[PDB]
């Protein structure tokens, strides 16, 4: 209800500012790609492809535990990483400076 | 008597450093949890023999106010080693279920009684044929909370029927 | 991309500077590690898991 | 699929495209397929890396859309999260896929299955005799037979207790006497 | 015909390296998985057992696992 | 004979194993320092590096000739040529005696083969063998994976040569 | 290379596709010889049929046959046998708590009436009931954290006082640890310190970063990179979470066949090598 609701404001949001003005086209543009939450939501609709979605998220639940360890592992090889190569990517299209 | 005195056997040994800790530890908390309440005493004549009747006496005078009195015997490794003296303590099983752990503590516990192990473990194996129903209570715990807390609930029924 | 990455990373010399072809060549061993780790077990701890 | 490729039409539409560049007019955002095959295309791990760096903020925008800049820096999230759906979405296909066949997976050849009941199927064309040579109320009570000399479950009444506690169990959708019949001729 | 070598280390050297890492993650994520379950069961059956005594002296799973007990009964 | 025979069945004491090891892993390191120049340079190192080979061809030769000598060959359905891993080592030692024959067309398909030595560090250590019996065993499988992608293969390479 | 003028040529490029490399380049290139409207339904198809479905039927044939392997009879003994193992461990473990407790209250009842030596042996067990308190789990894991946020922000161009600043920091995050350490180990005692595998780990890692500050301390170009590991005990969090026993078993499972894990590894470096020396054979200097 809640996907639904920001769906319906962020069209109604969309249309209200419409002053054909130019004043602002950065946020409108962000209200219409908030539209493409629309076809989400024919999963609350169909029970099949919400137990489809639920078996996923189960999934997920399952390797939740793995992935805190995963990103754990990740940061100390990107921090490994900053130490050795920080500040060293640099260079010139002149291989001779 | 007036009441059932405590009775401590089971793991190995008396007089061995390990049963003499694993029991003096429940000893300890069974003292000083129902403090006003047990009566502690150290008993050094055999009483499974029964200088000897010198102090049967002295456990009845204790066993009769109606409190319960602690038996620190040095010579008890046996639940039937009593059974034909009419004293009639409450058999305690501290119980380990795996002979493993125990000559694997034997290990931990210092190296004096590392060349001992073996008559222990024999000893200890030998109480742990004898039958449940000769003992009173049985403690299968590996923490000492557990097994505090569940003779601590038997001595309180027992307490509440007397 | 990763070849490209490992190239970078063993020619590089120092801090703001250039890089140099064959520099730092014992830098590859931060690149197999890293592929034994994450693409290797922990993408197969997932798909067991 | 629908969700990226709609985002990057309405986000990345208009990169003015370049051969030089990873938006080209190969792989583009500018229609519905050409973005779904730009996607298809990161999912397989095409140098994605690359279509996201071409993404980027401040790049050239094309001629006839009005816009001046165009592109965005959402693209480190685009594509990061886009790998990181699909490959697992993907996975947990593969998985219940795997799963609905893991008795076959792991089938063994001395324990039977459908394998012996298409085999009989085939005994059609006595011959019993040399299938029981061969193995691992005229078709359906020999299966019956078969499957209870396979799998076990007087022992021959409680056997025929057990089938008739299964029968009605397993009583099937709107049969008069489907199983039931079967009982009198799975009996013996 | 010197692309055999590439063929070969590319067929022999993507599924050689899969089957030995999945073995490894299978193998040892089965043995927690069932660890973890068999110290449990342990757990509520001791608890249980010790409840009875006590106050007798005082008066789903994943298609892997129910497969593995079935090749556990069947190997059995 | 066999008087002989009953003597280097003692022979292999485990020092002398140990010392099989050792030369193999020699023979791998001295492998691995080659470096190669293109239009037939080579380095003043490589001389050395082939210079050392006679030892090694020896030393192998030494082995399978132990080897066949306290054992059978082919003949009592247990010897030498009758271990999978024995035919390996015999294969490689006598690929390299071969590879002193001073012709033309060996050197360029009878140096490949000295490749294969690593794998007597298999054929040494049998934990190892064990281990790569358990990789692949479960590789039998996958044939009639291999046959399907080979028959899909060739339907998409058929089409593409239509179209 | 990449053309379909023959059935072998057909074939490599086929199998080129079906590995997913490079498979949009020869897309890319139908698309110009011939119109795009019809190429994709050549490729996308192909790549379904030979990446995605066979990587499925793969990874569905692995699994049945892992599946089917692990019970069998000798894998069910080792499987039991550790089972047996862990039981065996934790029980002692209880009992040596027990047995512990026993000697501080007997300990504290000599007391009540060498002297040096009773003294120390009860600064020892002070110890070592304060380093198994929860509060010192607590403040250890506080102190890791606030080192992990000294390490990961260090950046490129950072600020002179930052550097400074983090660079006492390792000397104090190292004394902390270090007093840490000597703490827990004349607790517990060394014979006891090593029989947790992540005290080893600990200790390991603090060695390490030893050495890496002396290296700095000789040529301060290079960083190991070794101080970082210490963000490692973050993850005791799960000890208070429900999830221990799972990760802690998949480590004894892992620790355990630590054995037949590199000797896995190892027949992969000889594969490895073995065509590193066939690709030198065939392609070298050329
Ligand atoms: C392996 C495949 C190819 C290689 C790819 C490597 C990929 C690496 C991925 C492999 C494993 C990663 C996922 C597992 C996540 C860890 C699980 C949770 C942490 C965990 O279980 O703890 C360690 C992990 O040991 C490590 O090595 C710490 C983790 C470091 C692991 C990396 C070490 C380097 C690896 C090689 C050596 C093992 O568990 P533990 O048994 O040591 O835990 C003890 C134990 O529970 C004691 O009973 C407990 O004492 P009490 O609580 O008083 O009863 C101890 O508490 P104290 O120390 O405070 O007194 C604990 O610390
Ligand atoms: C605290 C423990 C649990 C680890 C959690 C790590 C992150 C949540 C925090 C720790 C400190 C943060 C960093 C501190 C300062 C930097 C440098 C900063 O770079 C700049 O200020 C601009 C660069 C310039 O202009 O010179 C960018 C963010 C970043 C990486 C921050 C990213 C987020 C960080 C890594
Ligand atoms: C909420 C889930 C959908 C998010 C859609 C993208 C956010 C808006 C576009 C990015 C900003 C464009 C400059
Ligand atoms: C000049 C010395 C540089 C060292 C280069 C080392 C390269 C390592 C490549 C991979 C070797 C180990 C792979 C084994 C993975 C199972
Ligand atoms: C020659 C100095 C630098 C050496 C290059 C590799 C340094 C890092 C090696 C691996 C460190 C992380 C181990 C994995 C544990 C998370
Ligand atoms: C014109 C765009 C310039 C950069 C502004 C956007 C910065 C990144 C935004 C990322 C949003 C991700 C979360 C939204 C969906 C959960
Ligand atoms: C180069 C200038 C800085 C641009 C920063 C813009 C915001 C970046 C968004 C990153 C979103 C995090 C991706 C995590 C995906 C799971
Ligand atoms: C940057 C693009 C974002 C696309 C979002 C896809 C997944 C969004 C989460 C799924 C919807 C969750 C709603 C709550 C359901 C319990
Ligand atoms: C100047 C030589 C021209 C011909 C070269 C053809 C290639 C040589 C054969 C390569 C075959 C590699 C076999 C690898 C098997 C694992
Ligand atoms: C019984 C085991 C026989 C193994 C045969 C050796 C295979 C070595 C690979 C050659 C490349
Ligand atoms: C789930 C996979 C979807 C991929 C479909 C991509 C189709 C793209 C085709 C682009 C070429 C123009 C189409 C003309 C008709
Ligand atoms: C005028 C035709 C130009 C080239 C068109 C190529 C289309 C290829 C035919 C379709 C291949 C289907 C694969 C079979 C399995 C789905
Ligand atoms: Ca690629």
């Amino acid at each position: 209800n809640i996907l639904d609701f920001i769906v319906v404001s962020g069209a109604l949001v969309a249309f209200a500012f419409s002053g054909s003005k130019g004043k602002d086209i950065n946020t409108i543009k962000s209200l219409r790609v908030l539209r493409v939450l629309r076809p989400l939501k024919t999963i609350k609709r169909l029970p099949k492809l919400k137990a489809v979605f639920d078996c996923v998220v189960n999934s997920l639940k399952n390797v939740l535990n793995i992935l805190i360890v995963y990103m754990l592992f990740m940061f100390i090889f990107a921090v490994i990483a900053v130490q050795l190569f920080k500040g060293k990517f640099f260079y010139c299209t002149d291989e001779s400076k | 008597p007036s009441m059932r005195p405590i009775i401590l056997v089971g793991p190995s040994l008396k007089g061995y450093e390990v049963t003499d800790m694993m029991q003096k530890a429940l000893f300890d908390f069974l003292k000083h949890r129902f403090d006003g309440r047990i009566s502690i005493t150290r008993v050094t004549a055999d009483i499974s023999l029964a200088e000897v009747q010198s102090e049967i006496e002295r456990i009845f005078e204790l066993a009769r106010t109606l409190q319960l009195v602690a038996l620190d015997a040095d010579t008890i490794n046996h639940p039937a080693q009593l059974s034909k003296t009419s004293l009639a303590p409450i058999i305690v099983y501290i119980k380990i279920t795996s002979p493993k752990v125990l000559q694997r503590l034997i290990k931990s516990r210092g190296k004096s009684q590392s060349k001992h192990l073996n008559v222990q473990i024999a000893a200890s194996e030998k109480l742990a044929q004898c039958p449940p129903e000769m003992f009173d209570i049985i403690l299968d715990e590996n923490q000492l909370e557990d097994a505090c807390e569940h003779l601590a609930e038997y001595l309180e029924a027992y307490w509440k029927a007397t | 991309g990763w070849p490209m990455v490992l190239k970078h990373s063993v020619d590089a010399t120092y801090e703001e500077q250039g890089p140099s072809p064959g520099y730092r060549m014992e830098l590859s061993i931060f690149y197999v590690v890293y592929f034994v780790v994450f693409p290797f077990f922990f993408v197969n701890i997932f798909v067991a898991l | 699929f629908f969700i990226y490729a709609i985002i990057g039409m309405q986000v990345f539409g208009n990169i003015a495209l370049d051969d030089d560049t990873s938006i080209n007019r190969h792989n583009n955002f500018r229609t519905f397929l050409q973005a779904l095959m730009l996607l298809f295309r990161s999912a397989t791990g095409e140098a994605w890396h690359e279509i996201m760096l071409s993404c980027l903020s401040n790049q050239a925008c094309d001629e006839q859309a009005n816009a001046t800049e165009c592109g965005s820096d959402f693209a480190y999230f685009y594509f990061v999260s886009f790998i990181f759906l699909c490959s697992f979405l993907m996975l947990n296909l593969f998985v219940a896929v795997i799963m609905d066949n893991f008795e076959y997976l792991t089938r063994d050849s001395s324990i039977l299955g459908p394998h012996h009941l298409d085999e009989f199927i085939r005994v059609w064309a006595n011959d019993m005799f040399e299938m029981l040579k061969h193995m691992s109320v005229h078709f359906t009570s020999t299966l019956m037979a078969l499957i209870r000399t396979a799998l076990e479950i007087t022992k021959q009444h409680q056997c025929d207790a057990e089938l008739r506690k299964e029968i009605s169990v397993v009583w099937a959708n709107l049969p008069q006497k489907t199983l039931d019949l079967l009982v009198p001729p799975h009996k013996p | 015909f010197s692309s055999f070598y590439f063929i070969v280390l590319t067929l022999f050297g993507n599924y050689t390296l899969l089957n030995v890492f999945l073995a490894i993650a299978v193998d040892n994520l089965a043995n927690a998985q069932e660890l973890t379950k068999d110290e449990e069961e342990m757990e509520e059956a001791a608890n249980q057992k010790l409840a009875l005594q006590k106050a007798k002296e005082v008066a789903a799973r994943s298609v892997w696992e129910q497969r593995a007990s079935q090749l556990r009964l069947q190997n059995l | 004979n066999v008087v002989r025979k009953y003597a280097k069945r003692i022979t292999e004491w485990p020092p002398f194993e140990y010392m099989i090891l050792a030369t193999i892993i020699a023979n791998c390191i001295v492998l691995a320092l080659e470096q190669h120049l293109p239009d037939g340079d080579k380095t003043p190192m490589s001389e050395r590096l082939d210079d050392t080979e006679p030892y090694f061809i020896g030393i192998f030769c030494f082995e399978a000739g132990i080897k066949i000598i306290a054992l059978g060959f082919v003949f009592h359905k247990g010897s030498y040529l009758r271990n999978g891993w024995n035919v390996m080592d015999f294969v490689v030692v006598l690929t390299g005696i071969l590879a002193t024959a001073g012709t033309d067309f060996d050197l360029r398909t009878l140096r490949a083969v000295r490749v294969l030595r690593p794998l007597k560090l298999v054929s040494g250590i049998p934990s190892l063998q064990v281990v790569l019996k358990s990789i692949m065993k479960a590789m039998v499988p996958l044939l009639q994976i291999g046959l399907l992608l080979f028959f899909a293969i060739l339907m998409f390479a058929i089409i593409g040569l239509e179209f | 290379i990449t053309n379909f003028d023959n059935i072998l040529f057909a074939i490599l490029t086929v199998f080129q596709c079906i590995t997913m490399e490079g498979w949009t380049d020869i897309l890319y290139n139908t698309n110009d010889a011939a119109g795009n409207t019809w190429n994709w339904l050549y490729f996308i198809p192909l790549i379904i049929i030979g990446s995605f479905f066979m990587l499925n039927l793969v990874l569905g044939v692995l699994s049945g046959e892992f599946a089917k392997e692990r019970e069998r009879v000798e894998n069910r003994r080792a499987f039991l046998k550790l089972r047996r193992q862990q039981q065996i461990e934790r029980e002692l473990n209880g009992y040596l708590e027990w047995i512990f407790k026993a000697e501080e209250v007997m300990l504290a009842e000599e007391d009540r009436n060498s002297y040096f030596r009773r003294k120390e042996k009860m600064f020892r067990f002070f110890i070592r009931r304060m380093v198994k308190a929860q509060s010192f789990y607590w403040v250890v894991l506080c102190v890791v954290a606030l080192n992990t946020l000294c390490v990961a922000m260090v950046h490129y161009n950072q600020p002179r006082r930052l550097t400074t600043t983090l660079y006492f920091a390792e000397f104090v995050f190292l004394g902390l640890f270090l007093t840490e350490m000597s703490l827990k180990m004349y607790g517990l005692g060394p014979r006891s310190y090593f029989r947790s595998s992540f005290n080893c780990f600990d200790f390991g890692v603090i060695v390490g970063s030893v050495f890496e500050v002396v290296w700095a301390a000789i040529k301060p170009g290079s960083s190991f990179g070794i101080s970082v590991l210490r963000a490692l005990r973050l993850l005791r969090i799960f000890k208070v979470t429900k999830y221990w026993s799972s990760l802690r078993n998949l480590v004894v499972s892992l620790l355990n066949s630590m054995k037949s894990i590199i000797s896995l590894l190892f027949l992969l470096f000889l594969f490895i090598v073995v065509f590193a020396l066939l690709g030198m054979q065939l392609f070298g200097g050329q």
